[PDB]
């Protein structure tokens, strides 16, 4: 499946099984653009989080209950959701994927 | 050495 393939290729399952990961099917520039969209509170108390005006194409990858390194196994869920990112730096760009809504 | 912005792109972007 896509999750197993992309998780491996992107070095999230080569040296562990990362329990959860989200992939966004939008251009890098359109995701970066989120950092000047709607400012929202972060879960951690900071306020450098931003929510996309638009829903975006995303794939959620979540480890199965039986999955165990090295034989990582994922469930793949596809959705169109608003994304929430934490932004930082100069340029002010996404550094953490927080949630999808 | 990968930056935080680099790590986000690798982990999350699949344009
Ligand atoms: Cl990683
Ligand atoms: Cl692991
Ligand atoms: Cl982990
Ligand atoms: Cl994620
Ligand atoms: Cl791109
Ligand atoms: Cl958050
Ligand atoms: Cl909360
Ligand atoms: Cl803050
Ligand atoms: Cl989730
Ligand atoms: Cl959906
Ligand atoms: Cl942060
Ligand atoms: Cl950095």
């Amino acid at each position: 499946n896509y999750c197993n393939q992309m998780m491996k290729s992107r070095n999230l399952t080569k040296d562990r099984c990362k329990p959860v990961n989200t992939f966004v099917h939008e251009s890098l520039a359109d995701v970066q653009a989120v950092c000047s969209q709607k400012n929202v509170a972060c879960k951690n108390g900071q306020t450098n989080c931003y929510q996309s005006y638009s829903t975006m194409s995303i794939t959620d990858c979540r480890e199965t209950g039986s999955s165990k390194y090295p034989n990582c196994a994922y469930k793949t869920t596809q959705a169109n959701k608003h994304i929430i990112v934490a932004c930082e730096g100069n340029p002010y760009v996404p550094v953490h994927f927080d949630a999808s809504v | 050495k990968e930056t935080a912005a680099s790590k986000f792109e690798r982990q999350h972007l699949d344009s």
